[PDB]
């Protein structure tokens, strides 16, 4: 088991080997968060 | 004859319904389509 779990850990490790790419930063001009700087995206929102 | 509600709004934009005085009407109906547009978008112009 220990074999295995480790192996699915350098999977997880290796799939999260990215870069965090800010994007746009649509001001909240709704009345949820109020003028507050939101990222808008599909609907992650 | 349960609740009454003050809803503070800093400024809003009115609009004024004018009704002949001799019309039995509930006008209750005027202000739930006023109620029905709200989203938090923005608000319908206030009914009266």
């Amino acid at each position: 088991l220990r074999s295995n779990v480790l192996l699915m850990l350098l999977q997880f490790t290796l799939s999260n080997l990215k870069i965090n790419k800010s994007s746009t930063f649509t001001s909240d001009v709704t009345t949820i968060t109020s003028g507050r700087m939101i990222r808008a995206f599909p609907e992650l929102l | 004859g349960r609740t009454r509600v003050l809803v503070e709004l800093g400024h809003y934009v009115y609009t004024l319904h004018y009704y002949d005085p001799q019309i039995s009407l509930d006008e209750a109906p005027i202000l739930e389509e006023w109620l029905s547009k709200i989203n938090p978008a923005g608000i319908p112009p206030v009914p009266f």
